[PDB]
């Protein structure tokens, strides 16, 4: 009689998915996270489905707007803690199955994509941006951490000042909101498409099908898909400038440069230590104030899990994740205070931050213990139809802006070739724009090759230096 | 959006006119807005309408009804000559006087319930 | 003419070709079109907006959203006729794109004739460079004409300075005037300084126009002539 | 064939004279933007990746029977 939390609907060959919580901004509780994971997995087994489409009916309102955390406080606050550890294997074990899926997903991000929401995205290598877009992930406010493999994705996929994860510690730890074309340029968004080309977006991807003899599985069909999509791409706003300048990037890359024992201390010594620019010099002080305004708990275990499903392969980081959410919401060290975070900020409406209690500093071992999974509660991911683990992203890379250590390595190969010539912007411009066949004419490709030329290489003569 | 676009667009800015072409009885002032090309446009027959320009017009001036007809041709008359009266009108340098002695109408003048 | 299916199969039946072993080689064409199939619907798309004006097209207003009385006196207890015909007709007829700027359009010129005899370039050069600031009237990149008083109207009604468009249109004129004014001055002076430091003109405006009319005046006198002869025969028998 | 340096340019010279003062001089005082040239469709077209809906509807394409 209730109109049902998740909508599922045929689109010629391809399956919608439409979350369908208006009101609560599409929020994933355990009931649409097992009706798509159940879903999901009917949809891998039939020979009739070619992609499938996850999007929203709120449109440009929202996509997800995060897991439905508010709930999962209740619970805690009630010794429900079966309730709340259920929410989590639910959501996760999608998260888990999105990733591995084999056929085609493309998620419309068209709205508010935070939390929950990133996690239905950023675990597809066709995660679509609209203007509308607006990719957070602010969990340091509430307490948690950042979950939904949150840890996994965003160090292996982010493009700009990336290289020992330092944006991705950026975006995890300050809960920056980043909004449409940004995201696309920091690798966030797959694609940049028009929110009102997105209906006829949907119609091409239903028409389109594997040919001849091969399955919606192989990586021919996968190109398909991605070429369907540039087709309905459109050329940047003249007027946007990215948002982040080269000095921004540069504070970025130093102060959240940390070593594989690093400490949130160590952050912020730089970030109180910085000296260059007077915007950079000023840019350091503004973070230094944000992350000073958030749980001290969730950073230290933030940056822990960082630095360990940025070397895992993407089943025991996930798992991981579901172990510290369980480990969490049953606070049995009393070391974090992601339930009482969570009722200030959500079940009841307070702008003001809570006033933080556990500011200490967790041990390695008050860590692991945290991010380990305790004997006496067996918590296991549910199976999926592709039970398969892997340490690199099959198809991200393709169909991404390339990153920082791509281009670099163009330039290093290009300089020790035998070939003994010059590498030059504009050949490498070239090289990315008009050659890969995956990337050519990708929106906004040329002017990231630019940022990352005059922010990392020298230009010597008619030749480039990786600085 | 395009719509937006359309209602900006030069060919949006011509307002809308079904006077005849060919108007025998007396002319007091232009009825149909002048439409000019450039000479390099004139070369590739593009004015800016819907359809090219039959090469046969050497004139850079014409003046149209409707973009497209159910005859599959723009109503049109390659003639811009009406400027030519107004820029004669110029030369002579004979300021255009009110035989009433009414209020300048180009002027916010403060009137009165007279 | 019948929806045609050979010329999008092109692929299909190319296939067949070369599976039974009919064509030996594979077309260069083949596996582009392979990885970039066409659109092979072709449907009948409805429409629910349109996009000029935002009127919602298939929205049926019902006897509960009319409760007040009309302008008759009467009220609606019951649909009408029009209500009870299916309007499927006007989904999928191209919705008539209306702007209230071509009313004032036709206003400037009905009330400014001659502003049509200076001519106007319909040649667009890039819309999208435009970059105007509308609180005032000259514009960097486009002429001074009706154009410039009727976008002035809008961004007077849009920043809601005035709020009746009559009000923000006779605004608009008194401006376009001044504009006028020191064009006329600038032209007139300009000549007339040139004039008093040496400057020489072949032909003015008024002598072309002269020429001109003695071109046509010449072949009108001969034809005249020749016409007032054979009546002249004509009428004698 | 040159003149002699007491006589004044031949036509031919006056071409050429003229073609110097086209490249260098003829030009100087203003440069243009933002203008539309023909010519320039066929010998400099976009990428398929830059063309917008400014720039179709700038060439006149929408602009049906």
């Amino acid at each position: 009689t209730d109109a049902p939390p998740v909508l599922f609907t045929v689109q010629d060959t391809a399956r919608v998915i439409t979350l369908n919580r208006p009101k609560k901004l599409n929020a994933l509780n355990a009931e649409m996270s097992e009706s798509m994971f159940k879903t999901l997995n009917e949809y891998a087994k039939s020979d009739t489905t070619n992609l499938v489409i996850l999007k929203s009916s709120n449109r440009p309102r929202s996509f997800c707007a995060g897991g439905d955390v508010a709930t999962v406080a209740i619970f805690n606050f009630n010794k429900e803690f079966a309730k709340s550890i259920k929410f989590f294997t639910d959501e996760y074990s999608l998260n888990f199955q999105i990733a591995t899926y084999l056929k085609p997903i493309v998620t419309f991000m068209d709205g508010i994509t935070m939390g929950g929401g990133v996690g239905l995205s950023i675990h597809t290598p066709f995660r679509i941006a609209t203007e509308n877009t607006k990719w957070a992930m602010p969990e340091m406010d509430i307490g948690f951490f950042p979950d939904v493999g949150s840890t996994f994705a965003l160090p292996r996929i982010v493009t700009l000042a990336n290289s020992n994860s330092q944006m991705a510690l950026y975006l995890c730890l300050t809960g920056e909101v980043v909004t449409g074309a940004d995201a696309y340029m920091l690798g966030l968004a797959s694609h940049y498409v028009s929110s009102e080309n997105l209906d006829a977006l949907q119609k091409r991807l239903g028409e389109i099908s594997p040919p001849f003899n091969n399955d919606p599985q192989s990586a021919y069909f996968f190109g398909m898909v991605n070429e369907s999509i540039d087709e309905f791409v459109s050329p940047l706003p003249k007027d946007y400038v990215f948002k982040y300048s080269n000095e921004k990037l540069n504070v970025i890359e130093a102060c959240f440069n940390l070593s594989k024992n690093g400490t949130i201390e160590d952050i912020m010594n730089n970030l109180r230590q910085y000296e260059g620019s007077a915007e950079g010099k000023a840019f350091a002080q503004e973070i230094k104030t944000k992350l000073l305004t958030k749980s001290p708990s969730s950073l230290q275990i933030a940056l822990r899990l960082v630095q360990e499903n940025s070397r895992d392969h993407i089943e025991s980081a996930i798992k991981r994740d579901l172990y510290t959410a369980a480990n969490m919401c049953m606070n049995q060290d009393s070391l974090v205070e992601f339930s009482e975070a969570t009722k200030h900020k959500l079940i009841d409406k307070q702008r003001v931050p809570y006033p933080w209690t556990k500011k200490e500093q967790l041990f390695v071992s008050q860590l692991t213990s945290i991010t380990s999974p305790k004997p006496s509660l067996p918590m296991s991911l549910l199976r999926n139809t592709s039970n398969v683990t892997w340490t690199q992203y099959p198809y991200h890379s393709k169909y991404q802006l390339p990153t920082e250590q791509e281009i670099a390595a163009y330039i290093e190969k290009r300089t020790n070739d035998d070939t003994g010539a010059k590498v030059t912007e504009r050949e490498v411009l070239n090289h990315f724009a008009n050659v890969i066949p995956s990337r050519r004419g990708k929106l906004g490709i040329q002017s990231l090759c630019k940022i990352v030329c005059e922010r990392k290489c020298e230009e010597v003569n008619d030749g480039l230096r990786w600085k | 959006t395009l719509a937006e676009l359309l209602g900006r667009s030069r060919i949006a800015q011509v307002a809308n006119n079904h006077k005849p072409l060919t108007y025998t009885g007396k002319k007091f002032h232009p009825t149909h807005q002048i439409i000019e090309t450039k000479p390099s446009t004139l070369y590739r027959q593009e004015w800016g309408l819907k359809s090219a320009i039959p090469s046969k017009i050497k004139s850079r001036y014409l003046v149209y009804n409707d973009l497209d007809t159910l005859e599959r041709i723009t109503t049109f008359e390659p003639r811009g000559g009406t400027q030519w009266n107004r820029l004669r009108f110029q030369e002579m340098g004979v300021p255009i006087v009110s035989n009433i002695g009414r209020q300048n109408p180009f002027f916010k003048y403060i009137s009165r319930p007279e | 003419m019948k929806i045609q299916t050979n010329a999008v199969n092109v692929l299909q039946r190319t296939s067949a070709y070369l599976k039974s072993g009919l064509l030996k080689e594979t077309p260069a064409w083949y596996n582009v079109v392979a990885s970039i199939p066409p659109s092979t619907k072709f449907t009948r798309e409805p429409r629910f907006k349109n996009p000029s004006n935002g009127h919602i097209i298939g929205k049926l207003v019902d006897v509960t959203e009319q409760p007040h009385a009309n302008n008759k006196g009467l009220y609606k207890t019951r649909p009408n006729s029009s209500d009870k015909r299916v309007g499927v007709k006007r989904l999928y007829r191209p919705p008539k794109l209306t702007y209230v700027e071509d009313r004032l359009r036709s206003l400037f010129y009905k009330q400014h004739p001659w502003e049509l005899s200076r001519p106007k370039i319909l040649v667009e050069n890039e819309i999208g460079d435009e970059n105007y600031d509308w609180s005032h009237m000259l514009q960097i990149g486009r002429p001074l004409d009706g154009e410039s008083v009727i976008q002035r109207t809008m961004y007077l009604i849009k920043t809601k300075q005035y709020g009746d468009m009559v009000e923000a249109y006779d605004h608009a004129r008194y401006e376009f005037y001044a504009l006028r004014m020191q064009e006329e001055t600038e032209q007139q002076v300009a000549l007339e300084e040139a004039e008093m430091f040496g400057s020489l003109f072949g032909v003015s405006a008024i002598e072309h126009g002269i020429q001109k009319e003695q071109e046509v005046l010449d072949v009108w006198e001969k034809k005249v002539v020749e016409e007032t002869e054979l009546m002249a025969a004509r009428t004698s028998n | 064939i040159p003149s002699a340096n007491d006589k004044p340019y031949s036509s031919q010279e006056l071409f050429l004279r003229q073609l110097n003062h086209s490249m260098r001089t003829a030009k100087l005082g203003a440069t243009i933007s933002k203008v539309y040239y023909p010519h320039k469709d066929i010998f400099y077209p976009p990428l398929p990746e830059n063309i917008t809906v400014e720039s179709l509807m700038s060439a006149g394409v929408h602009l049906g029977q």
